[PDB]
């Protein structure tokens, strides 16, 4: 990895409320912030220079501070157009990295959050007489668009064998996502069970489904 | 003014691309330009830079000694030599530029231009049903679906009961695997006392390969 | 003051 700076993955403000969103970095005591606003389908357009000035055409309501290794974006009275993911931007002191932070997806909710359905299928006999195996888990109507995923064998995590697409916007607003884990059918076999765990909010739902089911 | 990329495209990974960015509608200033990537549902990486002369130019640690960056204001042009690709060099490119003296970086975008780095061939899916259960039974209603396992490139289509079946259906975006193949779902809720009296088929279409696969979900 | 991102472009 480089020189980072870290953003927190999704914040979610009320119209009208102040949204706020932290960028920490070692290097932001002695090197400016910039902030870029992107919209879906869209290029990002600079929103904050130099930690605390703003753009012309950016509205008043957009404020930057730094102190310390953290810069904050703030947005005073969000706006539903101000949904967008949010970059910080910067570079260290030896001017050998410039680094965008990770991003952070701002909502401004307009309708109520909503948790995930969630539906586990194990491998199908049908796969399993091809001789693969593969566990998916089918996230949807959640809302704001933010969750993670977690897999584990029994009782013991798991990473190898699995992928998991980014949220994508359904047709109703809310967000869809999915994740698959690859085994083969002699690891399905070996095992009580597996388990896909999905965290939205902070709330996470375990599915788990077994071979002898 | 206006930034618009152009020169992406599919290539095999170790293979070469050189993308170009013609600007147009700016004076001679002195802004430095930049190539900028993302990729697909990711963020922003900053991949090259070069002064408005050409004399200071600096590169990520990434892709130092692969990329090659070049600028001839003559021809408003911007151009990314990027050989030995790696597939993880696949992203949407963006052309930017400064404001003068740098006051505003990357104050200036370009629309971005994709670049896929891909070891994959054209291959029909599998497809396999996701039987319906009592753990996908809740409420009255059951889940089912079909996986489609496998395919290169995108798209699929998905349909139930050759389009009779509609309500209830939701075909998930595709995942991108590390083996360069693409996957995906396609499920159907539906009222769990019609699980043993409603046939349930998945028709699904991959023209790339001339594949097509009907498959039943039973019980 | 602070260093900006882009300095080293305008050295």
């Amino acid at each position: 990895d480089s020189y980072e700076l870290t953003q927190p993955p999704s914040v979610s403000v009320s119209p009208g409320q102040t949204a706020r969103i932290t960028c920490s970095g070692d290097a932001l005591p002695k090197n400016y912030a910039y902030w870029y606003q992107q919209k879906s389908g869209q290029a990002p357009v600079l929103v904050i220079y130099e930690d605390s000035k703003r753009p012309s055409g950016i509205p008043e309501r957009f404020s930057g501070s730094s102190s310390g290794t953290m810069a904050t974006l703030t947005i005073s009275g969000a706006q539903v157009e101000d949904e967008a993911d949010y970059y910080c931007y910067s570079t260290d002191s030896s001017g050998n990295h410039r680094v965008f932070g990770g991003g952070t997806k701002l909502t401004v909710l307009g309708q109520p959050k909503a948790a995930p359905s969630v539906t586990l299928f194990p491998p199908s006999s049908e796969e399993l007489q091809a001789n693969k195996a593969t566990l998916v888990c089918l996230i949807s109507d959640f809302y704001p668009g933010a969750v993670t995923v977690a897999w584990k064998a029994d009782s013991s995590p798991v990473k190898a064998g699995v992928e998991t697409t980014t949220p994508s916007k359904q047709s109703n607003n809310k967000y869809a996502a999915s994740s698959y884990l690859s085994l083969t059918p002699e690891q399905w076999k070996s095992h009580r069970s597996y388990s896909c765990q999905v965290t939205h909010e902070g709330s996470t739902v375990e599915k788990t489904v077994a071979p002898t089911e | 003014v206006q930034l618009v990329e152009s020169g992406g495209g599919l290539v095999q990974p170790g293979r070469s691309l050189r993308l170009s960015c013609a600007a147009s509608g700016f004076t001679f200033d002195d802004g430095a330009m930049h190539w900028v990537r993302q990729a697909p549902g990711k963020g922003l990486e900053w991949v090259s830079g070069i002064s408005w002369n050409s004399n200071i130019i600096a590169y990520a640690d990434s892709v130092k000694g692969r990329f090659t960056i070049s600028r001839d204001n003559a021809k408003n042009s911007l151009y990314l030599e990027m050989n030995s690709l790696r597939v993880e060099d696949t992203a949407l490119y963006y052309c930017a530029k400064d404001s003068p003296r740098g006051e505003l970086p990357l104050n200036y975008w370009g629309q971005g231009t994709l670049v896929t780095v891909s070891s994959a061939s054209t291959k029909g899916p599998s497809v396999f049903p996701l039987a319906p259960s009592s753990k996908s039974t809740s409420g009255g209603t059951a889940a089912l679906g079909c996986l489609v396992k496998d395919y290169f490139p995108e798209p699929v289509t998905v349909s139930w009961n050759s389009g009779a079946l509609t309500s209830g259906v939701h075909t998930f975006p595709a995942v991108l695997q590390s083996s360069g193949l693409y996957s995906l779902s396609s499920v159907v809720t539906v009222p769990s006392s019609s699980l043993g009296t409603q046939t349930y088929i998945c028709n699904v279409n991959h023209k790339p390969s001339n594949t097509k696969v009907d498959k039943r979900v039973e019980p | 003051k602070k260093q900006k991102v882009h300095a080293l472009f305008y050295k």
